[PDB]
């Protein structure tokens, strides 16, 4: 996986 | 009568206000009584600094909490690279403190806000559903400005934990009223993304907000895809202005970007409509939305008029928020009838793919029973197929209206062999039609390569009620  | 908040950076907040007419129209909706008193809203992202000079007058312990360390406190963890910003940057947008000297101001300046401290540590499944599952009865509004990577090849959503988070919160939350979860579209442009393949996004629970740049342009980050319901402004190239808001260690940023500044966005402007309605339902916050956006001045080239008059673009979705509109006709708003679901399986026999292939079927939208559909809310195509390079595939879904939703677009880096397993492409762009009558399914090869694979299973679900149209637009 999960990314800004 | 009203003065507009009076903070160092407010002038420099372009798209809260202006006389050029490209802005959120935010100002109108504060002049008409709305700044977010009451409204709850929490930030799901790496953390929050609650002692923030713009934060601290608004920051709620109720809408906090740290899920990776599991503790109350989601105060950012302090690198040297500063990484664990973003989260603070968020929470500014929606509610930085009005008229205190510092900064600029939140979209919702009165409301209170929250931050949950998800991001920083490997992100479950677990750990997205006690995130999305926090405090349901005291969140009003959850921002979440992350989702899976925007490398172009990735399909992936909730797993059970999360997706049962959704459903309970939509359900049960806010009284039973449901949460409202707001979500980036995407920050995969380069890549050519769909944020169709985001499940996240691509969820009818969630708001799926896209960004427009300062000139009304899609900016390079940008996805495309069926699911998006609207849009904010946000960052752009270097001759456009940028995001004025709270930064890491008490400082103050102009230059927050990207798909993440637009969701906060849209996350105040709800909280605004809230407060000019508490009783609004999950679906109703969706329903104000698509009434109220506004195309114009947003450039694209695939602008389409659905089947009740509304311009949709699989960029902007319905176009840019308008929180005057949005506060205005929240006002007096009669509560949406109950959702019914009308669930119809389309193939009678496994079709193979080819260069083409076209699945035409004739529905009756559950005539005659009490989940009989006049008015459509959300649509899916939920698609089984295999295929050899899942990037080469476009796929578009035709309403009996005319209207034509790409459910998927080419991902050139989408190399996979994997195909998609009952994926639940999603459009928002035949929203109020009356779904009778002839739907077309189309899913093509767009590469010269003798690619190959069967569509398996099409059920095509649809969501909505039978009451209560306006004239079309
Ligand atoms: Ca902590
Ligand atoms: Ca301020
Ligand atoms: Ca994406
Ligand atoms: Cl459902
Ligand atoms: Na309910
Ligand atoms: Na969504
Ligand atoms: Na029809
Ligand atoms: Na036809």
């Amino acid at each position: 996986x999960r990314v800004r | 009568v009203y003065q507009e908040p009076t903070d160092p950076k407010f002038p420099q907040q372009w798209y809260l206000s202006g006389v050029t007419q490209r802005d959120l129209n935010v100002k109108a909706a504060w002049a008409q009584g709305y700044t977010g008193h009451g409204i709850v809203v929490s930030i799901l992202d790496d953390g929050i600094e609650k002692n923030h000079p713009d934060l601290a007058g608004n920051y709620d312990p109720g809408a906090s909490f740290d899920v990776n360390d599991q503790d109350p406190d989601p105060q950012p963890r302090y690198t040297q690279m500063n990484d664990n910003r973003h989260g603070t940057r968020c929470a500014g947008e929606v509610a930085a403190v009005a008229n205190n000297g510092v900064c600029g101001v939140g979209v919702a300046y009165n409301a209170r806000i929250g931050g949950v401290r998800m991001l920083d540590g490997e992100v479950t499944d677990a750990v997205e559903a006690r995130s999305l599952g926090l405090n349901p009865n005291h969140i009003h509004i959850y921002s979440a400005s992350w989702g899976p990577e925007d490398d172009g090849k990735t399909v992936d959503g909730p797993a059970r934990l999360a997706e049962e988070a959704f459903f309970r919160g939509v359900s049960q939350g806010r009284g039973g009223l449901g949460s409202i979860f707001v979500w980036a579209s995407g920050n995969g442009g380069r890549e050519h993304d769909s944020c169709n393949c985001d499940g996240y996004t691509n969820s009818i629970y969630t708001l799926s907000i896209s960004s427009a740049t300062q000139f009304g342009n899609v900016p390079w980050y940008s996805e495309a895809c069926s699911s998006t319901l609207a849009t904010t402004y946000s960052s752009g190239n270097q001759n456009e202005k940028q995001i004025v808001t709270t930064d890491l260690r008490q400082k103050c940023t102009e230059s927050h970007t990207g798909t993440s500044a637009s969701a906060p966005l849209a996350a105040g402007i709800i909280a605004l409509t809230l407060e000019a309605n508490k009783n609004l339902t999950w679906r109703d916050m969706q329903h104000l939305v698509v009434q109220t956006s506004k195309p114009a001045h947003l450039n694209a080239n695939d602008w389409a008029t659905n089947g009740v008059g509304r311009k949709v673009s699989h960029s902007y979705g319905y176009g840019l928020l308008d929180a005057g509109a949005m506060v205005a006709l929240a006002q007096n708003w009669t509560t949406v009838a109950p959702q019914r679901k009308c669930i119809i399986d389309i193939l009678t026999e496994p079709k193979d793919i080819g260069k083409r292939l076209e699945v035409r079927k004739t529905v009756t939208a559950c005539l005659g029973e009490p989940n009989h559909i006049t008015r459509l809310e959300h649509a899916q195509a939920r698609l089984t197929l295999s295929y050899n390079r899942r990037g080469d595939l476009a796929i578009h879904l035709v309403s009996p209206m005319g209207t034509r939703s790409t459910l998927l677009a080419a991902r050139p880096h989408d190399y996979s062999a994997d195909g998609f397993n009952d994926w639940a492409f999603m459009t928002t762009h035949s929203w109020d039609e009356d779904p009778s009558g002839e739907w077309v399914l189309e899913i093509e090869n767009t590469s010269e390569a003798n690619n190959y694979g069967t569509l398996t299973k099409f059920t095509l679900v649809l969501y909505g009620t039978a009451s209560g149209s306006l004239v079309p637009r």
